[PDB]
């Protein structure tokens, strides 16, 4: 439950998948990592919960809202996460 | 719904 921040250097793909969001009744969670991708290089781990994306609290977001914030991110991808 | 790589 300890928190950390990442600022991944672009361009995407960022190297991960999500599950969850409000429309799935679970918090947004890192659900897969591409081997050697940028998220893995920043030691993001499967199961870590995404608390914010670009400073916006992730709690209210749907799955698609989080995906699009990530996909359409200009420059670096800033997120805060909670360790599983 | 589907597996979407980001």
């Amino acid at each position: 439950m300890s928190n950390y921040s990442v600022s991944l250097v672009g361009p995407a793909p960022w190297g991960f998948r999500l599950q969850g969001g409000k429309d799935f009744n679970m918090p947004l969670t890192i659900s897969s990592l591409k081997d050697g991708g940028k998220a893995a290089q920043a030691n993001v781990r499967i199961g870590d919960v995404v608390l914010s994306i670009d400073g916006i609290n992730a709690q209210g977001m749907t799955h698609l809202e989080a995906q699009n914030k990530i996909k359409g991110c200009t420059g670096s991808l800033n997120m805060t996460l909670q360790r599983a | 719904d589907q597996l979407i790589d980001l």
